[PDB]
């Protein structure tokens, strides 16, 4: 069980590995802020129609 | 060389727009990063202007 717990920490480490790799995108992320606000603005106009 | 000058000068305008976006989003650290890209493009544009003057 103790050696298997160390193997469970490989899954935890793999989850953080994907999070650190996703962190490379933070400079580009500003495009997602403008895209998301834009779709809510036209969706609000569509809901108001 | 005049085409490269237009490519690097329009790339500098693109980075200036990314800097403006970073400042409205409050990410001043990304604004400085964009300004660093802009500076190397304007400094090489002056080198291409000098090359074009010789040509």
């Amino acid at each position: 069980f103790e050696r298997m717990e160390n193997k469970v920490l490989d899954m935890e480490a793999t989850s953080q590995a994907a999070g650190e790799l996703a962190g490379f995108g933070i400079e580009n992320q500003f495009a997602q802020l403008e895209a998301s606000s834009g779709v809510e603005d036209e969706l609000a106009a569509l809901k108001a129609s | 060389t005049e085409q490269r000058l237009n490519q690097d000068t329009q790339e500098a305008k693109k980075w200036e727009d990314r800097a403006k976006l970073a400042l409205t989003n409050g990410e001043e650290n990304l604004a400085r990063e964009a300004l660093a890209r802009k500076k190397s493009l304007t400094d090489t544009a002056a080198a291409y202007q000098t090359q074009l003057a010789q040509q």
